[PDB]
This record gives C-alpha cells, sequence and structure tokens, in this order.
C-alpha cells in the first residue's frame, strides 16, 4: 500500500518560514516523483511544484516567487517543502502527492498539512457542556485560535449519532460546537464525555455531560 | 496558466440517476508525444484527495466502471452512469500537459433525498461559562433535508437580531441531510436580566415553525 504521511498543522507568523514534510513508504521512493499542491479555504487547487527525489532536482510554478525550496531525504524516504514570507494569503492546506511516471500523472496523495499565517497568539479553547426516544447532547468549543480542533465523545465509542460544526471565526478566534443524540434510556443513567483536543495549544480537555 | 472551466460548479443527484461534468481547457492538450494529460479528482468528505480518471479515459483501480472519461483537445466530460451515495464529494478535472499544473474550480456532487424536518434542541449557558462570566445560548437544527433553513431567537417575547452565529454542516454521507447550529451570545449580565430564551426553525417541511424554549426561572 502506498503510503504519503504528512505533518501536522502549523501556525506561522506573518513573514516568517515554514517547513512541512511527507514521509512515503509502500514503494521504491526515488522511482517516482513528488508533487506540493495548495489548496485554499477548502477549495481552489494550485500546483507549487515538483521534486525528482532521485536527483533532488526541483520544478516550481513561477507564481511562487522562488519562495518555496523542495529537498528529499532518501534513506527516511522524505520530502520537504520549506516556504518562505508568508502572509495570510498562504493560509492553506498544502498536500505531497505521487506521480508516475514523474511530473504528469499524480497518483497518490497526502492527508494535507494546514498551515494557518497569522500575527495572533495560539489561544486554547474554554470547553462547555450543553445539557438540556432520543436526547441531544453537546460541547461548545469558544474562543481559540488557530485551527483545527478534535471533537470526540466517550473517546470513540460514541460515534454513530455525532455531527460537529464547521467553526466560525469572530474577530480573530474560532468557535464550534458538536452535537451527540443517545437514547433517553441511556443518558442521564450511562456517562456521555466529550473529549476536545487542540494541537497548537497542546490542550486537550474532557468535558463530562451531566444533567443541569 | 491553462485556463480550467468545469460545468456545472455543482450537482444535485437522486441516488441512481446518471450525472455528467464538463471541462474546458484554453488551450488544446494534446501532447506532441501523442497523449492528452486530462485528469480527474475526487475529494470526498474526511479524504484525501484521490484520482478518478487519468489520461482522459484510464479509470484508477480502485474506482468503478460507473465513472467514465471522454473528450479531445479542449473539451472533455466525467460521466458517471448511476450515482451512489459515496460520489458525494467535489470533482476536479486537471491538466498535466502544459506547465504549471493547473486544475479547475471543483464540481460539487450532494444527494438528493425524501425532504425531512429538523429535529430542534436548544441549551442555555453552562454553569462554567457563567461563573466566568459569559452566557452562549445555542440552537441545534439537526437531520434535516433539503438545505434551505431559517432561525429566529427570541428573548422575553422580543425577536433579537445581533450576536447571533450560524454553521453549516457538509451534507451527511450516510443520510443525506443537513444540520446547522445557531449560537446567541450575550454578556452574563443581558443573559440574567431576561427569563425566556426561545429558538424558531422555520423550514418547508411545515407551515408552522418548530418552537424550542427554556425559563430561566424553571
Amino acid at each position: 500500500e502506498v503510503q504519503l504521511q504528512q505533518s501536522g498543522p502549523e501556525l506561522v507568523k506573518t513573514g516568517a518560514s515554514v517547513k512541512i514534510s511527507c514521509k512515503a513508504s509502500g514503494y521504491s521512493f526515488t522511482s517516482y516523483y513528488m508533487h506540493w499542491v495548495k489548496q485554499s479555504h477548502g477549495k481552489s487547487l494550485e500546483w507549487i511544484g515538483e521534486i525528482n527525489p532521485y536527483n533532488g532536482g526541483a520544478s516550481y510554478n513561477q507564481k511562487i516567487k522562488g519562495r518555496a525550496t523542495f529537498t528529499v531525504d532518501t534513506s527516511s524516504r522524505t520530502a520537504y517543502m520549506q516556504f518562505n514570507s508568508l502572509t495570510s494569503e498562504d493560509s492553506a492546506v498544502y498536500y505531497c502527492a505521487r506521480s508516475i511516471y514523474g511530473h504528469s500523472v499524480l497518483d497518490y496523495w497526502g492527508q494535507g498539512t494546514s498551515v494557518s499565517v497569522s500575527s495572533a497568539k495560539t489561544t486554547p479553547p474554554s470547553v462547555y457542556p450543553l445539557a438540556p426516544s432520543m436526547v441531544t447532547l453537546g460541547c461548545l468549543v469558544k474562543g481559540y485560535f488557530p485551527e483545527p480542533v478534535t471533537v470526540t465523545w466517550n473517546s470513540g465509542s460514541l460515534s454513530s449519532g455525532v455531527h460537529t460544526f464547521p467553526a466560525v471565526l469572530q474577530s480573530d478566534l474560532y468557535t464550534l460546537s458538536s452535537s451527540v443524540t443517545v437514547p433517553s434510556s441511556t443518558w442521564p443513567s450511562q456517562t456521555v464525555t466529550c473529549n476536545v483536543a487542540h494541537p497548537a495549544s497542546s490542550t486537550k480537555v474532557d468535558k463530562k455531560i451531566v444533567p443541569r | 496558466d491553462v485556463v480550467m472551466t468545469q460545468t456545472p460548479l455543482t450537482l444535485s443527484v437522486t441516488i441512481g440517476q446518471p450525472a455528467s461534468i464538463s471541462c474546458k481547457s484554453s488551450q488544446s492538450l494534446l501532447d506532441s508525444d501523442g497523449k492528452t494529460y486530462l485528469n480527474w479528482l475526487l475529494q470526498r468528505p474526511g479524504q484525501s484527495p484521490k484520482r478518478l480518471i487519468y489520461l482522459v479515459s484510464k479509470l484508477d483501480s480502485g474506482v468503478p466502471d460507473r465513472f467514465t472519461g471522454s473528450g479531445s483537445g479542449t473539451d472533455f466530460t466525467l460521466k458517471i452512469s448511476r450515482v451512489e451515495a459515496e460520489d458525494l464529494g467535489v470533482y476536479y478535472c486537471w491538466q498535466g500537459t502544459h506547465f504549471p499544473l493547473t486544475f479547475g474550480a471543483g464540481t460539487k456532487l450532494e444527494l438528493k433525498r425524501a425532504d425531512a424536518a429538523p429535529t430542534v434542541s436548544i441549551f442555555p449557558p453552562s454553569s462554567e461559562q457563567l461563573t466566568s462570566g459569559g452566557a452562549s445560548v445555542v440552537c441545534f437544527l439537526n437531520n434535516f433535508y433539503p438545505k434551505d433553513i431559517n432561525v429566529k431567537w427570541k428573548i422575553d417575547g422580543s425577536e433579537r437580531q445581533n450576536g447571533v452565529l450560524n454553521s453549516w454542516t457538509d451534507q451527511d454521507s450516510k443520510d443525506s441531510t443537513y444540520s446547522m447550529s445557531s449560537t446567541l451570545t450575550l454578556t452574563k449580565d443581558e443573559y440574567e436580566r431576561h427569563n425566556s430564551y426561545t429558538c424558531e426553525a422555520t423550514h418547508k417541511t411545515s407551515t408552522s415553525p418548530i418552537v424550542k424554549s427554556f425559563n430561566r426561572n424553571e
């Protein structure tokens, strides 16, 4: 199985640099080109460039103005992208992708690395319980920066009736909520807990939902 | 750069029905080597982009034969013979004949289903949030179809318009419904000056709205 494992989400000061990585497995690393692709606001895709891991040779989209530099470590099967002089316009998800033979036909993609560029400090979320057939409970995750957060319920043992709403930005902080729906015969008799992680602040909070 | 233009940019499809996307390039994608490097990509929710078709009409090994790619020169088409629930997502055409590689804007495919009324829930501010001096009231409008919905907030019988932030989910892959949250954020002091808080959902499924309320004195 071809695997392309990218590094985690990054917050970058406006004007500073970021270096992101993509660890390949399941094939001969030097036999395929690696490409880097930008996706803004979860929609439009833009090619940044490619690198030949056999000879370390890169080609770049000229619209990048020489701000990107690709490298590889063949011993660890890792491709790197350093991206300099970042502005808010560079906030996006960055993908690596493999091509056959190389350069033309992209065939496998990494999971993406979210890069946020901002002058703002990291702020952990406040996590508040939402307590009021089926009962609907929830978790309010308020006033954090940057994205993302991850929310689970009962550490993954409740999954079927869960919706997590996309975050909304207001005055430079994010807020989101998550909803879970369980049998009335299940809660409050059994424990229901939301687990919220915010990578940027190294925070994880468990909040039990108790009747109010 | 070669401009890739997809049409339509949105699809709304009944499961079992055929669908089609056109892709037109500003310049021929025919190479001097005799090949045409026109590709289709799918990004489903919660997934990485995946290859669908390459070299105009070649199917990726992981893709069912329901998908076909066709076209020549500047004009290309992706067809799905019978759309299945797994097909929900964003479809991109992209070209690798010219430098740089360029992508179309994406066509979002959504599914049709039977109309469903929302399940509405309202939540007062937690004791934790009040202790910190803040007050958010939250309304969920869950698992409804179609997409269009209105939420009205009332406080002590009075319609309230400001401090309201709304968020809508992408269409659910499992049940083809939508959900929406609405959050009214007040100061704790403003919160405590009122008694009743109400969320009202207006959806095509009924002439009367769905009203959920709580009273602080209860």
